[PDB]
């Protein structure tokens, strides 16, 4: 749910 | 312009250049996006629209949608970049399309990608099973469909149930572009872009085209950067006068994070280089792209 995953 | 590309490729500096852009990129506040009543309207918690360029729904309840107006003054084109709609924002998405008078939607993701849900099924897949968005008084009906090997164009009818006005929306769905990845070839990308261009959906008499992927910054950024660069080349009437890096920084004044990997930036160069041929006068390279795209079967 973080774009930078 | 190929000089600058041939050098970076030999020197292997693409990741350094991409990091340079991240460092220099604008940083504007996103207060409306971070309000608690808007937590369920954001797909990712580290991707938000800037307050100054966000699209506002014409709504008294809550005017928020995770979408940004990217207005390229010099290239004379506007884009709306947005996240792939959520189950609860499909009505807002089409409210936005209607209120901004968009004629085209470009979708660069798939609803399910490598396992995870990236997007809600926000448009109808069967003529006889139309969608009604009661919260926003809209109705959406699939009219026809043009399926190609790596993309599909659908004709949709958007009806404002209040006034019974109807509009035709063209949906361009690119199905073979992975998250954090690039298109198969510049030919298949440019063939897709020129299909969008040919449709008239980007004409200035229409509202801004809506472009989305998963977050609305990565693949969406690549698409809009290439189109604007080719626009600038034609308008200035000088190919190698366009600095891809400065154009991307200009776009990132309007939405954070545009272009998500260094390889997507490399591809953007590759696509503008290949597209320059058409701008320079070789109008027939367009039919070439169609052939290398394998769009049939």
């Amino acid at each position: 749910e973080y774009y930078k995953v | 312009m190929e000089k600058e590309f041939e050098q970076i490729d030999k020197s292997g500096s693409w990741a350094a250049i991409y990091q340079d852009i991240r460092h220099e990129a604008s940083d504007f506040p996103c207060r409306v996006a971070k309000l608690p009543k808007n937590k369920n309207r954001n797909r990712y918690r580290d991707v938000s629209p800037f307050d100054h360029s966000r699209i506002k729904l014409h709504q008294e309840d809550n005017d928020y949608i995770n979408a940004s107006l990217i207005k390229m003054e010099e290239a004379q084109r506007s884009y709306i970049l947005t996240q792939g709609p959520l189950p609860n924002t499909c009505g807002h998405f089409w409210e936005m399309v209607w209120e901004q008078k968009s004629r085209g939607v470009v979708m660069l993701n798939r609803v399910m990608e490598k396992g995870s849900l990236k997007c809600a099924q926000y448009w109808p897949q069967k003529e006889e099973k139309e969608m009604i968005f009661e919260d926003t008084n809209l109705k959406l009906t699939l009219i026809s469909e043009d399926i190609k090997s790596y993309y599909t164009v659908r004709q949709l009818e958007l009806e404002n149930l209040t006034t019974q006005e109807t509009r035709e929306i063209l949906h361009f769905h690119y199905t073979t572009w992975p998250a954090f990845g690039v298109p198969e070839s510049p030919a298949s990308f440019l063939n897709f872009l020129f299909k969008v261009r040919e449709s008239g959906s980007l004409s200035p008499e229409h509202g801004p085209v809506v472009v989305h992927c998963s977050a609305g910054i990565g693949r969406s950024g690549t698409f809009c950067l290439a189109d604007t660069c080719l626009l600038l080349m034609d308008k200035r009437k000088d190919p190698s006068s366009v600095d891809i890096k400065k154009v991307l920084l200009e776009m990132r004044k309007f939405r954070m994070g545009l272009i998500a990997t260094a390889d997507q930036l490399r591809f953007s160069y590759l696509a503008v280089i290949e597209g320059a041929k058409f701008i320079m006068g070789d109008s027939s390279v367009q039919d070439q792209w169609k052939e290398l795209s394998h769009e049939d079967l």
